[PDB]
């Protein structure tokens, strides 16, 4: 099993979940906010 | 897919999360810095504009 | 020549971008050659990093070595690495110091640290040991300066220890490597060697403020008396300055 | 404070060195006098070794002392022989080029007929200079890194004086020969042509020039900072690093996050040297010939700063003011 | 990561002000008291930089220009739009590289070895403080100090160096200046030295110290030695980094009118049969 | 009056160049042939004299510009032209440097 | 050293005393500066090698 | 989300704070400087406008 | 089961509580700093 | 082809992944600069025009 | 919350006092002299205006 | 026919990084060379065609 | 003729990545050439065309 960092099948897995799920609340911080702005002053 | 995963198998968590932490605030300040140099959306003086 | 082509991209521009795709690739090439050592990277714990970094490592390159030393070959199996290193990580991570387990002078692992180089002589173009006692040359003398031989040793305490014996010089390029040290029964026995860029001669004395009084018995010694190998000349000169940090708690915790 | 390796604290004097000769015999070219100065001695060796009397270190003496010779006389010449007047006026006089109504062809003696016939001995010096250096490498079985970046150094001289005079169709180009005239001739080359700090090729020299005296104060403190391992003796460590090697790459690792090895440090410390007259050799050799004003240049390709600031006394003070009535 | 050979260099102690607080690695990268605020100041003034870029109007690397205040504003400080960032960048770039040289005091400290290159590096900060706090405090107004620009600062350059008529006929500009020569005169000749002796043709043995000594003593008669040129070449660059510091510092404060005329004093000489 | 009277009301009057003595000071000779053996370019600039302001810059810049309505501008008005004969060279920077210099 | 010192010492005194010695009687400060800087190379070159 | 606990199983809590403490004290002396550039919100400038 | 630091699940959810509790009560003195200078100023 | 996947056999996974992410960014850099330099394509002075 | 006492658990007290010590003085520095750069705010200008 | 024969002279690692660095070059300098060209510039043409 | 003894002479991987960096810089100043003359500017001429 290639693994270059040492981590293991389960344990890269299980921190994805946990980075993917701080990438969405952080993508959904970002979208509220753009909407904000959109709102504000749009660009299109 | 569901098998990005491995990305963690190939990059290290400790330097991937430091380097995106530092490419996300200069992305971030730079997007901001873009916005001042418009003259349109440099809320700073829209404000000043606005008071009048 | 004075004419522009494709804009305003003439042949000083043209030259211009082939300097730069030149440069690129001399960075590269000067980059690579630096990663002959010390590669491929690892961590505190001593297994391979995971990251090695944009450059691979270059094709070994071969060093034909003089007075019939062999060849070497930089890239891989670094022989000057050290086994036993009395030392333990501060923190389970990355990126922290570690804490000598015993004596940092005596075990050299801190900034005494020393490295497993060849337990040979260097040799100058004769073949001869390059660094030799001033008693042993021939026709070696002082030509200017103050003439350290029999000059009190005095520690960075202020101790005295000893006069000095002998000065080991570099009768190739004709210059003073080293100060023996006799040390007195007090301090030490035997003789013991400080490398001239480490001691500072005055005009009555001869002090190094880098060791303490207690410290001068435990120099590492060498095994002939007439030549110094570079393994031992490696751990003499780290063991000196490896009390720049270590003879006392002073030097090592803040000074402000 | 602790022994800095500044000046040497004592230092040793034996039977000299002559050299290490091989089966190339450089003996019998070797001069048998040497001489110690204790002066020297106190930052380097005290040995003033033996001149190896080459036949192109001969030739490149004799026809360097004509072109010396030759610029002297035109400069005694200059003032009427008047000793007193030639040495107050030693910085100032000079050997001028051709005027720029001769071309290639070759002028009269007055009007710079001399320069040619010096810089043509010049040419032969520093070319058969270059020689020995290749040849003394050679018979050293040593590299020939110091004849390829002495050739850089030939780059700039040739193309300063020869390479674009020749394609500029005028030998007026050339640089006079005289202390303050080169420098007079340095600053007008700049003036005629725009700015030279708007060539790039100048810009790229520049940063080779600073960063080749940024290195050697780098590499000289660093290696002065672990001569206390044994620093001095390069070559050894590059063969067996010790301590020296790993603290010296450690303390630049630890600092700018990257290093070099201990013979990987003269790479990077021979190109920037290298690259700094290569660079300004092709800058000087495309200036006038492609570009005649290096402003313009720097105007159409959007990287000349512009300012909004009026540009007179009396927008920011007045006359009055100034002298303070 | 750590090098083949890292581990064992990497000890606690050797800090200046701070302790084990800030005794930490990052990267390759040795954080300190002064990297902490090496990194603060750095960021400060980078992030203020392209701050004034965004109000210049401009993002060109090139065309990028933060310029001191006017010559009316004297010593106190000025509107940020006006010239007052500057100053706070330069009172930023002053903390950054007093910081990056302390810190390199803690690098040797903690590696056991001498304190040459963060005293090498004070020379270089020295020409820089001479440039953008000295000179300006002998004349009485901030905006005296190059501006922030790649090519502005060039400009300065320029209109300094013609403003004192000539500026080639500076003494100190010519001392400075052969310096500079000589030291990548020095580094060439060094680094191929070394690499000549380290690299032979094919099929040769390694030259060590004592054939590379030779060379010069058979090319220009007298060779400085391994360690020589070491000392010799760190005053070399020191001092060209210093005469840099006199020629700048002596030009406005000290001789407010031509560089020719200056040699004045060479010409007019009772000596001389005029 | 576009010159004396640029910024105020600023004349010129006897005083203002002789100031008190028969011969003003300041004036200047054609002192052109600066160095013996020499003709050209080469015969008006190599040496420090009284018109060249402490220089190795040409002499002659006052008696070819100020005298003589020669052209003082040498630049190029375009970043790449034709370079051909007669156009001016570092020879004439160096003049109009020199004369320059004395402004 | 020492002796060598001692006379470099001498001439830098030498030195300063020419430089404003010939201030007195006229010349500039530059002027006797070389004067007192060309003294200082000749008498304490000379002191450093006949003396010492 | 529950679980951004974690990122101290990767990251020394005194190494990150050295990191985290630096990046604040870098804005608030960020903003506060960019503020006082703005004409608008300077408030040292507002007080003396204030003042007549 | 990773855990580069050495630290416990246990240790860091009680280290995690904390920095927290900090963050937001550091967050909570910002939004009233914020609220009141948009009283004073707003900039929308 | 299907046979594509063995340019990992000649790649290291690690330095390519770190060489096409900064290529990526740099390159969507670029491209948004290119946009930005344009006046048809600058959507920042488009949204002033459409304000009026 | 109430459990901030666990900061002298990861960093040293001594080097926190003294590292505090010194930000608040240049802190403190700093302020009073941007306060001396206003016009407004220099309380040693306000008393030579006071003075009349 | 037989070119393949090209892997044992050049290496393989050191050939493909060298064309993934010029065959973007060829894009990029090909490109750049249009925009200059006030014909095949797209950029120009959408403004143009825009009226 | 027999020229296949060049490669005793010469080092195939040396002489073969001179070769390639040679082609390619001689075909692109050749192409350059064309585009700073007049007549054969392709770009220019289609532009001409339309
Ligand atoms: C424009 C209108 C207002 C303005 C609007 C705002 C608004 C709105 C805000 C601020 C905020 C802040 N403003 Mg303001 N501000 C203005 C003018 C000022 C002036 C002044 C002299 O005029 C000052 C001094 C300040 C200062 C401040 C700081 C108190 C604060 C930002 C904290 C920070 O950056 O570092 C903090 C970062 C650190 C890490 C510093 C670390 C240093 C300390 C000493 C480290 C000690 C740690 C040690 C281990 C001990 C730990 C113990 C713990 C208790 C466990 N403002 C103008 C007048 N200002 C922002 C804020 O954060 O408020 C909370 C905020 O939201
Ligand atoms: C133009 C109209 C609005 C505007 C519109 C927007 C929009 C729209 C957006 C922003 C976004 C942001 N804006 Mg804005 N913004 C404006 C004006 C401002 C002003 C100001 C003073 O005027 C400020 C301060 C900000 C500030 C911000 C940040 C809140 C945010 C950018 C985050 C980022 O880039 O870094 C990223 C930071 C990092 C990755 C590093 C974090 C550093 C920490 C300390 C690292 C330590 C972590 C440690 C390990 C602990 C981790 C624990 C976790 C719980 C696991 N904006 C104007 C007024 N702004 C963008 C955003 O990101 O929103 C989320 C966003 O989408
Ligand atoms: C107003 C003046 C113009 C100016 C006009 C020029 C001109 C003109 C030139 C430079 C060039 C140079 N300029 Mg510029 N330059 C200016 C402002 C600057 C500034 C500054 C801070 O302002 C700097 C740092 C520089 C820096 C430099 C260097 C990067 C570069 C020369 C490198 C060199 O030594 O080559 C090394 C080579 C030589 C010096 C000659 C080699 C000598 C030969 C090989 C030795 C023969 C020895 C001889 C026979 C005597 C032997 C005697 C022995 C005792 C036996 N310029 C302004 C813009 N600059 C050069 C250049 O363009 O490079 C691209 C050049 O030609
Ligand atoms: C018309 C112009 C005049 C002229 C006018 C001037 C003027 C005016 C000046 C010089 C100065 C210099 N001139 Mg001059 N000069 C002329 C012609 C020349 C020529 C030539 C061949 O013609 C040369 C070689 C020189 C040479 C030089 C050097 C003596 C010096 C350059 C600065 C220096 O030493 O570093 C000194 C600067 C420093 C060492 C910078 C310190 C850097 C800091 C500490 C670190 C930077 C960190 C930074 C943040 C980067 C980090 C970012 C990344 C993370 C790495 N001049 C022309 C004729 N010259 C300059 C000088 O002396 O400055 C002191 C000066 O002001
Ligand atoms: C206005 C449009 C521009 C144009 C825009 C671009 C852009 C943009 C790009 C290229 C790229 C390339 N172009 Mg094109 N290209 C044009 C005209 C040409 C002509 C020509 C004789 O006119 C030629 C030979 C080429 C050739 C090429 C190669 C260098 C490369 C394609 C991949 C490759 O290497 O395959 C190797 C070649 C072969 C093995 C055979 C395949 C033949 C090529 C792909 C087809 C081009 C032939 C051409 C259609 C002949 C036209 C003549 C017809 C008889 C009328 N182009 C026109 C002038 N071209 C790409 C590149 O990589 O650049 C580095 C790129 O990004
Ligand atoms: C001073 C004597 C000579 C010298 C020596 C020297 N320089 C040194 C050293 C030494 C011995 C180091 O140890 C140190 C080092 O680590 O180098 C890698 C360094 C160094 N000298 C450097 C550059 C440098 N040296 C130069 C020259 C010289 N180097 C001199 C000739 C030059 C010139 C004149 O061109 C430059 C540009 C750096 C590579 C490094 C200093 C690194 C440093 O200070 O890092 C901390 C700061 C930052 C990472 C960024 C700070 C940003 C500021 C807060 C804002 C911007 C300020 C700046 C004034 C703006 C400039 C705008 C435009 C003018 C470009
Ligand atoms: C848009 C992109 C376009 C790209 C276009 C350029 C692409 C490519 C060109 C190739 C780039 C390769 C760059 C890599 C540089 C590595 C070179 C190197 O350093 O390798 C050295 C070889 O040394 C040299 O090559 C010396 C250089 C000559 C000096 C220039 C002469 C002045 C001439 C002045 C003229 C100047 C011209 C103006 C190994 O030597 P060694 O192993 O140490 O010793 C072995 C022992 O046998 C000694 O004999
Ligand atoms: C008869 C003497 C005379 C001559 C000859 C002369 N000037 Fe003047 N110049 C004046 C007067 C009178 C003024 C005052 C105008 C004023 O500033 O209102 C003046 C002012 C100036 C100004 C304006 C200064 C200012 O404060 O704005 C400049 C610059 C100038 N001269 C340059 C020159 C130059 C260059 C020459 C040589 C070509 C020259 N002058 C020759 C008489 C002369
Ligand atoms: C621009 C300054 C200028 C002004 C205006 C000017 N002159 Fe002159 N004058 C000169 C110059 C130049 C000379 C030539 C030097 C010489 O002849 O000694 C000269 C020469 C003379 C001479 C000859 C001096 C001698 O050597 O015998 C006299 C007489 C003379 N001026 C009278 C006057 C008078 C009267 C006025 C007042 C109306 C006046 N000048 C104003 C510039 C001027
Ligand atoms: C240029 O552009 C313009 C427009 C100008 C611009 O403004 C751009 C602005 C941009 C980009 C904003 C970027 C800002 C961002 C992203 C905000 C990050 C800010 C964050 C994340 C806030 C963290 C707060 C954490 C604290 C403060 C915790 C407190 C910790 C407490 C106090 C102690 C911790 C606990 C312990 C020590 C105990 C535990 C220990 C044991 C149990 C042992
Ligand atoms: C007691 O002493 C007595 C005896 C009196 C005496 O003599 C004292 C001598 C005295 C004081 C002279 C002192 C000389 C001085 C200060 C001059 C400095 C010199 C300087 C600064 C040189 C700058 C320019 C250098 C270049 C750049 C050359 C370019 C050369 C080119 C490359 C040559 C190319 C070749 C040709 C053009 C020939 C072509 C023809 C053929 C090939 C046929
Ligand atoms: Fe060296």
């Amino acid at each position: 099993d290639l693994s270059f960092t040492g981590l293991t099948d389960e344990q890269a897995q299980e921190l994805h979940s946990v980075y993917m799920s701080g990438l969405w609340l952080f993508s959904a911080v970002a979208v509220v906010a753009h909407l904000a702005t959109f709102i504000w002053r749009p660009w299109f | 897919m569901s098998k990005f995963y491995k990305i963690w198998l190939i990059f290290d968590p400790r330097r991937v999360f430091v380097a995106q932490g530092v490419f996300l605030f200069l992305l971030a300040a730079m997007i901001h810095l873009v916005l001042l140099s418009t003259e349109h959306f440099n809320w700073f003086e829209l404000a000043a504009a606005n008071a009048a | 020549m004075e004419e522009t082509f494709f804009g305003n991209f003439d042949l000083a521009s043209l030259s211009l971008w082939l300097f730069y795709g030149f440069f690129a690739l001399l960075i590269y090439y000067l980059q690579t050659e630096n990663m002959r050592e010390g590669y491929p990277l690892e961590d505190d714990d001593g297994n391979t990093a995971a990251n090695q970094g944009p450059f691979p490592l270059p094709k070994e390159k071969t060093f034909k070595l003089q007075h019939g030393r062999g060849e070497l070959t930089l890239p891989g199996e670094d022989v000057q690495r050290r086994d036993n290193l009395a030392l333990r990580k501060t923190a389970h991570g990355n990126g922290f110091p570690m804490e000598p387990t015993g004596d940092p002078m005596l075990d050299g692992v801190g900034p005494a640290s020393w490295s497993k180089r060849r337990d040979v002589p260097e040799l100058d173009a004769h073949g001869h040991p390059k660094i030799v006692p001033m008693s042993a040359a021939e026709g070696f003398g002082v030509s200017a300066g103050t003439d350290p031989r029999g000059l009190p040793v005095m520690a960075g305490d202020g101790e005295i220890v000893g006069l000095v014996s002998d000065m080991w010089i570099d009768e190739a390029e004709q210059l003073v490597r080293y100060l023996e040290i006799e040390l007195d029964p007090e301090w030490g026995d035997g003789k013991r060697l400080v490398q001239r860029e480490m001691v500072r001669i005055k005009s009555d004395r001869v002090k190094v403020r880098s060791i303490y009084g207690k410290h001068f018995k435990n120099v590492p010694k060498t095994k002939s008396p007439n030549q110094v190998t570079l393994l031992e000349e490696d751990k003499i000169m780290a063991y000196y300055a490896g009390g720049t940090l270590y003879a006392d708690e002073s030097r090592l915790e803040p000074q402000l | 404070p602790e022994y800095q390796n500044i000046f040497t604290q004592v230092q040793v004097q034996g039977p000299a060195e002559l050299g290490v000769d091989n089966e190339n015999n450089l003996t019998e070219e070797r001069t048998t006098g040497t001489g110690f100065s204790q002066l020297i001695g106190w930052i380097g060796n005290a040995q003033l070794g033996p001149i190896y009397l080459g036949w192109f270190g001969i030739i490149s003496l004799v026809t360097g002392t004509l072109w010396f010779n030759i610029v002297g006389f035109n400069m005694l010449s200059q003032v009427g022989y008047s000793i007193p007047e030639f040495i107050r006026q030693l910085f100032w006089l000079a050997l001028e080029p051709p005027s720029p109504e001769y071309g290639l062809r070759m002028p009269p003696l007055d009007d710079g007929g001399w320069f040619i016939i010096a810089s043509f001995f010049l040419l032969v010096s520093v070319i058969s200079w270059w020689l020995r250096s290749y040849q003394l490498a050679e018979m050293h079985k040593m590299g020939k890194h110091v004849a390829w970046a002495f050739a850089a150094a030939i780059w700039l001289f040739l193309v300063l004086g020869l390479f674009r005079p020749i394609l500029m169709g005028s030998w007026s180009e050339a640089v006079p020969y005289g202390i303050f005239p080169h420098l007079d001739w340095t600053t007008a080359f700049s003036i005629r042509y725009g700015n030279l700090y708007y060539n790039p090729f100048h810009a790229l020299s520049i940063v080779f020039l600073y960063g080749s005296v940024l290195l050697f104060a780098m590499h000289g403190a660093t290696i002065l900072a672990v001569t206390r391992f044994g620093g001095d003796r390069e070559l050894e460590q590059i063969y067996d690093r010790g301590t020296a090697s790993e603290r010296a790459g450690l303390f630049w690792r630890w600092t700018m996050g990257f290093n070099a090895t201990m013979e990987g440090i003269h790479r990077w410390a021979w190109w920037f040297a290298v690259l700094t007259p290569i660079t300004g050799g092709i800058g000087i050799l495309l200036t006038g010939t492609v570009v005649d004003n290096w402003f313009l240049w720097a105007v159409e390709h959007n990287f000349a700063p512009d300012y909004t600031q009026d540009y007179g006394y009396e927008a920011y003070t007045t006359y009055d003011g100034f002298l303070g009535r | 990561a750590l090098l083949s050979f890292e581990r064992k260099y990497r000890v606690r102690g050797g800090t200046l002000i701070g302790g084990d607080l800030f005794d930490f690695w990052v990267g390759p990268f040795y954080v300190g008291f002064f990297g902490v605020t090496t990194a603060f100041f750095a960021l400060l003034g980078t992030i203020l930089i392209f701050w004034g870029a965004s109000q210049q109007g401009t993002f060109n690397p090139w065309l990028i220009n933060i310029a001191p205040p006017d010559l009316s504003y004297g010593l106190g400080m000025a509107p940020l739009m006006e010239g007052g960032l500057w100053q706070i960048i330069t009172i930023c770039a002053i903390g950054a590289f007093v910081s990056w040289a302390l810190r390199e005091v803690e690098i040797c400290r903690k590696l056991g070895m001498g304190y040459h290159v963060p005293f090498a590096f004070s020379v270089a900060i020295f020409a820089y403080v001479t440039l953008v706090v000295f000179r300006p405090l002998l004349m009485g107004a901030w905006g005296h100090g190059f501006p922030y620009g790649i090519w502005s600062h060039l400009d300065w350059v320029s209109n300094t160096g013609y403003a004192y008529l000539h500026f080639h006929y500076n003494p100190a500009h010519m001392i400075a200046v052969t310096f500079f020569f000589t030291t990548t005169l020095a580094l060439a000749l060094h680094g191929a030295l070394v690499l000549s002796a380290a690299n032979p043709p094919k099929g040769e043995e390694v030259k060590g110290p004592d054939n590379e000594d030779t060379f010069f003593r058979d090319f220009i008669g007298y060779s400085i030695g391994t360690l020589g040129i070491h000392r010799v070449g760190l005053l070399l660059a020191l001092n060209a980094g210093f005469w840099s510091a006199v020629c700048i510092i002596i030009s406005g404060p000290v001789w407010t009118k031509g560089w020719p005329e200056w040699w004045n004093w060479w010409l007019e000489m009772p000596i001389w049969p005029s | 009056a576009g010159h004396v009277y640029a910024n105020a009301e600023v004349g010129v009057t006897c005083f203002t160049c002789h100031r008190g003595q028969a011969v003003p000071s300041e004036v200047w000779y054609r002192i052109d042939p600066v160095t013996e053996n020499t003709s050209g370019w080469a015969s008006v600039q190599n040496r420090a004299t009284s018109l060249s302001q402490f220089t190795s810059l040409p002499s002659d810049a006052l008696y070819q510009y100020l005298l003589n309505y020669e052209q003082i501008a040498v630049h190029d008005l375009e970043s790449r032209v034709e370079t051909l004969p007669g156009d001016p060279t570092w020879q004439n920077t160096e003049r109009t440097y020199s004369l320059m210099n004395y402004f | 050293m020492t002796c060598t010192i001692t006379c470099w010492g001498i001439g830098v005194l030498l030195g300063i005393m020419t430089t404003v010695g010939l201030m007195v009687v006229g010349w500039s400060f530059l002027q006797g500066a070389f004067m007192g800087v060309l003294a200082w190379l000749i008498v304490g070159g000379v002191l450093a090698v006949a003396v010492c």
